[PDB]
């Protein structure tokens, strides 16, 4: 029913990871500090594509492609699977 | 391309002729085996076995490996017919005192360590 | 499990079952069949004999290497059982003959043998104990093989109150004398049966399928202090039966009435052999006696075992009792018998 | 270098050489190889193409004369495209001579059978059959010879196990011999013995 | 050195005797279990040491080339005897 | 102490620059299942075990001792899975038998973060089982079967979690220095005054550390030729 | 004449294994590592395959060790690493491969054994 954690599988050096590689370079700070307990597990990824992990209760998993996506369109993302939305 | 040289048959057509063709003749001679061998089953469970080992291989898709398969098949229906097998080799094929093994995994993991 | 005792391998010749079983009984039609399940899986089997050495030779290839243990035993000895079974975690008792010999009247083989094992393998620490009696066994039955049956049931639950108990009913094979018998009867003429075998339903079991059982209730945990009947799919009228017999053997089929006075008698002048009797009163008495129902105790489907029907199995006995005209003819030729079920 | 030695024999290396000179200028269709190893024996390799034509020639020819087909085998090399190499060995009465001609296949690639040039290979063939796998094109007879009946795979395969995969043994429940998948009491114990220091320094390949 | 196991069995010059649960037993009833009595180890201990004149001594077993091969042992450590890898006899040089 | 180490690191990046990929900042790790189980997202540390005692407790090759059952409550169920009798196993209710390093095929992740992956050598002893396979059994007898039955499967899981635990012998990362940085220097604990000693102050402590060691004659040895002079 | 197959090598059906040997086994591609207790480098030239262990147990007679894996002795020898990935592909065996590892290139000196500043000066020799 709500967040137990987060997974973010970028990838080091691939054009289609360079803005989520920008997310973290400037807002996952501040988005760690809005949720101090919430685990975002930013983890490295091979070259098939950037992704986004939401787990919720009793280990109920989905996916997000963040595959060519720019920090905001990143950051959204992250905000609407943070809210009651989606 | 790829540069293969055939052995019989030149596309999946003609290899498929040949199969229903070998597949006619281990269908007519069935119930000679059973009774030449004096065989305690059937002639349907024959026919069933001949069908379950031509279906064994119904993934093939190379003309060459299929032509391979009827040289092989007819090799053993010859063998069938002029009595070189005897009742131990046809039985063999049903596998009469070979226990179950089982294929789910938690019988799997009762009984030991292989997969 | 004692680590000497933990399954080990794929179950083949040259594995560990962790099973270790003194097979009383291993020389006769059910004996052969139950060492060799037992040896297939790799077993350690312990066979105590008092026949000829001879005899049990068809016994030594079902095992591999060390996994045979041949020990001389008397039935009348109790510190011979003890030898036999102080290693053993399982005892299966197959000890039984048909007809009552000078030194071992039927008292002898189904209640003072059945009890002295019971008693030492309980003594022993013997684990699990498996009796074998009939289906029909009964303390008031016309005939004695099956009152006595009862008795050592009785007797084997109070000195064993763990053992399991199977009750299978005319087991048929290649050396069964059940099917054996009707096939027997061609060469005097004509089958004489009592009433026509109209009054009398059997409901025949296969050896394997008993030989089976028998393993399973030994890995079964929950089957140890149970009661098990073993009998097969079909019944049928004991007339039909012979009929689909005699037709099978494609032996002319002469069925004639015999009265039971008349039929006691040619068992009491055919039990004065000797050797081995071709009938006696007590199998006249047991043929034409109708299989008990009893579906209150649980079956071979309880131990997981599919019962096979005696049309499938027929053949492979009755062959070897026709003549060479019909030697090579199929099985499914012969118009499977009448079934009265329910 | 007298005594223990393996003496040398010049004269014939130099006429073996030359007559693998010979062979590889009237069949340039062919031949692909020519060696003269250091003990005198003569090895032609060819391209499978060439069988039927080569041994006719080799056989046929006033100056070959090759009537007799010593032995006929197979070689299986993993590490090769073509798996397996055929080999002939053939035998010159008139010239008392010696001759080896080699070819290739792999596993789904028929080779002529030559049963036509010598009556001998007949049971070569099939025994290469059974043992490799190979098959041979326009054979009288092609069927197992060596294994038992039934038996699935080729044994002589590098990749074939040792033992197999079934044994046999007398069931007493069915009455008759069955096969089963093998399982055995003592293990086949595999001994590393290659020494790590190298024994012929003529034979060392270069180190890529 | 032969002894008993609390079963009744016979200790091997191995030490292997099957332990009381071990239903491997049953192999010997009606028959016997084989067991070599002359134990080795206590055979080799009471052969005398040799007293040798000489700081390295050498041994071949006996018997020339019917023995082990030829060793050499040194005899500098005087709290110990130069024992043979091959026979077991013991050296040692005259001390005290 | 890391904040600390942390702001000597940030000192050293800001004055002399970052000359590349050079990554001044290290820890360095002596088990050899906490880089796996950190990358895997697993709470490093006992202290939530104290906050909320539970009422069934997994040990999973747990025989450090740091928490026994003074500190859960009563009633508690113990199910302990290892291939060794330790401190973890005389405490449990259900023990499981599990595969040592030298029976399975399994992935470890060193101090580097390099993923390598051992290969079997002899199988389990008796009834013991691979440890991934008895928790995907227990899975399915409670209903709620896990979704890999194969071993590529449950990798395939692991790298659906933690993709660089499939890379074998890869040991490239990102810096994120800069951040962790940011996040340390939010809270202000205090040090303690205690001096810092090492676990293992001499040689005759590296010998007998975890329970494969405890149990090994040869490390007795060395610990009394160590203590004792003789 | 040639027909122009399109299709992948796949020779499982012909080779006569067991299913059971085909699907569930594992083999390992890789340059055997050089025994530690010598310094000859000769078994260090060609590639290896061999498959996983599988299941050994206790005879109970001799005690002597039982297998029912019939692949647990097979070692084949390859050229190259792709020689090998193809066999193992066409015969249908899912493999692992490990690229082959040299000891790296090593500045050797006798001489700085007697540095007359540095730490490499030998205190015996
Ligand atoms: C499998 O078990 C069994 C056996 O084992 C092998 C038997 O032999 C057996 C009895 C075997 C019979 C064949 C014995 C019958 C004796 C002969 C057939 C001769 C019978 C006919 C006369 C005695 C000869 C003269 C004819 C008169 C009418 C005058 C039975 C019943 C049996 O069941
Ligand atoms: N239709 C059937 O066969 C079914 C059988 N019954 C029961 O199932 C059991 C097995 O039947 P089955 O195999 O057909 O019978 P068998 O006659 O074929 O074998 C009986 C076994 O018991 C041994 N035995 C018999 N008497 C003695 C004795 N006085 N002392 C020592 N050993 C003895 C025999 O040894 P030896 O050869 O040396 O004499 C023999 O091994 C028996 O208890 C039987 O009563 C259950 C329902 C019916
Ligand atoms: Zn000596």
């Amino acid at each position: 029913l709500g967040l137990r954690e987060i997974r973010i599988h970028l990838c080091q050096r691939s054009p289609g990871s360079q803005g989520v590689r920008d997310f973290i370079e400037k807002r996952y700070v501040e988005l760690k500090k809005a949720n101090p307990d919430l685990p975002i597990l930013i983890r490295e990824c091979s070259d098939v594509q950037p992704k986004l992990w939401a787990r919720y209760a009793f280990g109920q998993e989905k996916n997000v492609s963040l595959n060519n996506f720019s920090a905001d369109q990143v950051t959204r993302t992250l905000e609407n699977v943070l809210s009651g939305k989606a | 391309g790829t540069s293969v040289k055939p052995i019989f048959s030149r596309d999946m057509n003609e290899a498929k002729r040949r199969v229903r063709e070998l597949y006619r003749a281990w269908y007519r001679e069935v119930p000679n085996t059973v009774h030449l061998f004096q065989l305690d089953i059937s002639v349907k469970q024959g026919r069933d076995k001949v069908r379950e080992m031509f279906m064994k291989n119904a993934h093939v898709t190379d003309p060459r490996v299929v032509d391979l398969l009827v040289i092989k098949g007819k090799m053993e229906l010859e063998e069938t017919i002029n009595v070189w097998k005897q009742r131990t080799h046809i039985m063999r094929f049903f596998h009469e005192t070979e226990a179950p093994r089982p294929t789910d995994f938690l019988s799997k993991f009762y009984v030991g360590h292989d997969p | 499990l004692h680590h000497a005792l933990i399954p080990h391998g794929k179950g083949g010749r040259s594995s560990v079952s962790g099973i270790v079983a003194t097979v009383f009984g291993a020389t006769g039609f059910l004996g052969r069949y139950v060492v060799n399940h037992l040896g297939r899986m790799g077993s350690q089997v312990i066979v105590p004999y008092r026949c000829e050495p001879y005899d049990t030779m068809h016994l030594r290839p079902m095992g591999d290497l060390g996994q045979i243990i041949f020990m001389e035993w008397n039935g009348k000895d109790k510190d011979s059982i003890r030898k036999v079974v102080e290693h053993s975690n399982v005892v299966i008792n197959l000890v039984g003959r048909e007809w009552e010999t000078k030194n071992f009247d039927f008292e002898d083989v189904f209640v003072k043998i059945p009890h002295a094992i019971a008693q030492v393998s309980k003594e022993a620490g013997v684990e699990k104990l498996i009796h074998i009696s009939h289906l029909n066994a009964d303390i008031k039955s016309p005939s004695r093989y099956l009152r006595s049956k009862a008795v050592g049931e009785k007797e084997v639950r109070a000195a064993f109150p763990e053992a399991t108990i199977i009750k299978p009913s005319d087991i048929f094979g290649r050396e069964d004398r059940f099917l054996n018998y009707f096939a027997s009867m061609r060469w005097f003429g004509g089958v004489p049966l009592i009433s026509l075998g109209k009054e009398t339903v059997k409901q025949p079991v296969y050896i394997v399928d008993v030989s089976k059982g028998i393993i399973n209730a030994i890995k079964d945990p929950d089957a140890k202090g149970k009661t098990f009947a073993f009998v097969g799919p079909n019944r049928y009228l004991l007339f039909d039966l012979v009929q689909y017999i005699f037709a099978v053997a494609y032996r002319p089929f002469l069925p004639y009435p015999l009265p039971h006075f008349a039929y006691r008698w040619v068992g009491r002048l055919f039990e004065v052999s000797p050797f081995e009797p071709w009938t006696t009163r007590d199998k006249v008495e047991r043929v034409h006696m109708s299989d008990m129902t009893l579906p209150h105790l649980p079956g071979l489907e309880d131990l997981g075992i599919q019962a096979t029907p005696l049309e499938l199995k027929a053949i492979e006995v009755l062959r070897r009792h026709r003549t060479y005209r019909w030697l090579t003819s199929e099985m499914e030729d012969v118009k499977p018998a009448k079934t009265v079920n329910i | 270098t007298r005594p223990t030695i393996r003496p040398r024999n010049d004269v014939v290396h130099k006429q073996l050489s030359a007559f693998g000179q010979y062979v590889a200028e009237i069949l340039p269709k062919y031949v692909q190889q020519v060696q003269v190893s250091c003990f005198n024996e003569l090895e032609i390799f060819i391209h499978p193409d060439g069988v039927i034509p080569v041994l006719t020639f080799l056989r046929d020819h006033t100056n070959a004369q090759f009537k007799s087909l010593a032995d006929l085998t197979a070689v299986d090399v993993p590490t090769r495209q073509n798996r397996f190499e055929i080999v002939y060995n053939l035998l010159s009465l008139r010239f008392n001579s010696r001759i080896r001609v080699k070819t290739y296949t792999d596993e789904l690639t028929p080779i002529e059978s030559s049963v036509t040039v010598y009556k001998a290979a007949n049971w070569y063939e099939r025994e290469i059959w059974d043992m490799f796998g190979v098959f041979f094109a326009n054979h009288p007879d092609l069927r197992r010879i060596l294994t038992d009946y039934g038996f699935e795979g080729h044994p002589f395969r590098k990749d074939f196990p040792l033992s197999g995969y079934v044994e046999l043994r007398y069931d007493d429940e069915v009455k008759r011999v069955v096969a089963e998948p093998v399982e055995l009491a003592q293990e086949f114990r595999k001994f590393d013995l290659n020494s790590p220091w190298e024994a012929f320094p003529a034979y060392r390949q270069p180190p890529e | 050195g032969v002894r008993t196991s609390p079963t009744g069995e016979k200790v091997t010059h191995t030490g292997q005797a099957y332990d009381d649960g071990d239903y491997r037993r049953v192999r010997f009833s009606d028959r016997q279990k084989e067991v070599n009595e002359n134990f080795a180890i206590d055979l080799i201990a009471e052969q005398p040491v040799s007293e040798v004149g000489s700081r390295v001594i050498s041994c071949d077993g006996g018997g020339g080339a019917l023995g082990h091969p030829r060793v050499y042992i040194n005899l500098d450590k005087e709290t110990k005897t130069g024992t043979c890898g091959y026979c077991g006899l013991q050296f040692r040089q005259p001390h005290h | 102490i890391l904040a600390a180490v942390s702001n000597i690191a940030q000192n050293i990046r800001l004055s002399s620059g970052v000359t590349g990929d050079w990554k001044v900042m290290n820890i360095l790790h002596r088990i050899a299942s906490q880089v796996a189980a950190l990358d895997l997202g697993y709470k490093p540390g006992v202290e939530a075990i104290r906050k909320n005692p539970p009422k069934v407790l997994f040990l999973l090759g747990a025989d450090g001792g740091c928490i026994t059952r003074q500190d859960l409550p009563k009633d508690c169920f113990i199910i302990y899975q290892g291939h060794h009798g330790d401190v973890g196993a005389p405490m449990a209710d259900v023990i499981l038998p599990g595969a040592a390093y030298t029976e399975k095929s399994a992935t470890y992740v060193n101090t580097e973060g390099r993923a390598q992956q051992t290969k079997v050598a002899v199988t389990p002893p008796g009834l013991a089982r691979e440890d991934w396979k008895i928790i995907r059994a227990l899975s399915e007898i409670a209903g709620m079967t896990l979704p890999y039955d194969t071993l590529d499967q449950v990798r395939s899981r692991l790298e659906e979690v933690s993709p660089n635990l499939v890379r074998y012998d890869d040991v490239e990362g990102a810096n994120y220095f800069q951040q962790a940085n940011e996040l340390s220097k939010l809270v202000n604990q205090q040090l303690l005054a205690d001096p810092l000693v090492p676990p293992q102050l001499t040689i005759k402590d590296f010998y007998m550390t975890d329970s494969i060691s405890r149990a090994s004659q040869t490390m007795a040895k060395c610990v009394k030729a160590v203590t004792e002079g003789i | 004449q040639l027909i122009a197959v399109d299709e992948k090598l796949d020779i499982t059906t012909l080779t006569g294994v067991p299913e059971e040997h085909i699907k569930t086994r594992k083999v390992r591609i890789f340059v055997p590592a050089r025994n530690n207790m010598q310094s000859g480098v000769n078994n260090t030239k060609k590639w290896k395959m061999e498959f996983d262990t599988r299941e050994r147990w206790e005879n109970p007679l001799m005690g002597w060790s039982s297998t029912a894996d019939p692949l647990s002795n097979l070692v084949l020898t390859f050229s190259t690493k792709e020689d090998a990935v193809a066999f193992a592909e066409k015969n249908g065996w899912s493999f692992d491969v490990e690229e082959r590892k040299v000891p790296k290139p090593k500045s050797k000196s006798y001489g700085a054994n007697f540095s007359w500043n540095k730490r490499t000066r030998v205190s015996t020799k």
